[PDB]
Order: C-alpha cells, then structure tokens, then sequence
C-alpha cells in the first residue's frame, strides 16, 4: 500500500 | 489500507494485477480491478456485477477494444494506476461512511462507482450497468443476505 500488489 | 482488507478483497487485487499481465498492460487501472472484482467469482462485488449481466469475457473484450492488448507482458509486480489508488483510497473510505472495521469487494466496487470516471466507468456503463444500477446492486445484497449472516 499503496503503489503495486498487495504494496 | 491492505491489512483490513479481507481475504477475498486481497484476491481482488492480485488477480486485477494477472488480468493487467494477460492484456500485457504496465500499469494496473480502474478496469483491472473491476476484472479482478469478476475473476474473484464469488463476492458481493462479482454478484452485483453478474446480476447486471456483465461477464469477465465482454469487459475483457471492451479493454483490448478502448485500450489494445499491449506489445510485451510485463514482469514482476504491476503498478497502479493514479485512478486506481483512487479507487482503493475510496473503498477505505466507503467502508468508513458506512461504519465497518472491514474492507470487502463490496467496499472495492463502491469506491471505483464514487470515482466515477475512468476505463472501468466507461466500459460499465457501455456494456449496460449504470454506475448508480451497481452501487444499488452491492447495496442491495449488503441489506440482505450480508446483514443477515452478521446477525447469525
Ligand atoms: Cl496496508
Ligand atoms: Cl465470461
Ligand atoms: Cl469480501
Ligand atoms: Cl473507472
Ligand atoms: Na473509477
Ligand atoms: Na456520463
Ligand atoms: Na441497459
Ligand atoms: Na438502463
């Protein structure tokens, strides 16, 4: 969180 | 936030980021997510979907039709979109308004219908589910077969 995947 | 999503929101999530792969597409948009919302298969969010009649195969139709199938599928992780962080910035805030401790795919489609206006809005509403008909769908279901199980 909060830029790609589970990020 | 991630860590109150649950276990079906998180597969929202990394299934919009294989659908983005197959399309070969470098960033993650709002109609990735809703791909994932309907690949997940079995939430409030793929229900409310289904029961407008919008399937995985005509979204993934209409993506390739408005935006072309990419050149190379990328590798490692895909990020978001700026829409798309929107998006998942405004299902915590749903779930807020309407008092829960938790995200679901319920909170995910709310967030990308109040956003309103990308690739997954236009795709919707082209293939026939009014952005208000879906809010009222997930709605609906929250009302009824959800509640019920919270008070069992
Ligand atoms: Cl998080
Ligand atoms: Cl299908
Ligand atoms: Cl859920
Ligand atoms: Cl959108
Ligand atoms: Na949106
Ligand atoms: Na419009
Ligand atoms: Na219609
Ligand atoms: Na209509």
């Amino acid at each position: 969180x909060l830029y790609a995947x589970l990020x | 936030m991630f860590e109150r999503f649950t276990d079906r929101a998180r597969r929202v999530v990394v299934l919009a980021q294989e659908e983005a792969r197959m399309l070969n597409h470098n960033y993650i948009g709002t109609e990735h997510i809703l791909l994932g919302l309907i690949h997940e298969g079995e939430g409030v969010a793929a229900k409310s979907l289904e029961s407008l009649g919008i399937s995985l195969e005509g979204v993934r139709s209409q993506v390739e039709e408005i935006i072309g199938q990419g050149q190379q599928a990328p590798s490692g992780h895909i990020p978001f979109t700026p829409r798309a962080k929107k998006v998942l910035e405004l299902s915590l805030r749903e779930a807020l308004q309407l008092g829960h401790n938790y995200i679901g795919t319920e909170h995910i489609l709310l967030g990308l219908i109040r956003e309103g206006e990308g690739v997954a809005a236009q795709v919707l509403v082209k293939l026939g589910a009014e952005l208000t008909r879906v809010r009222q769908q997930v709605i609906q279901l929250l009302s009824g077969y959800k509640l019920a199980a919270a008070l069992e």
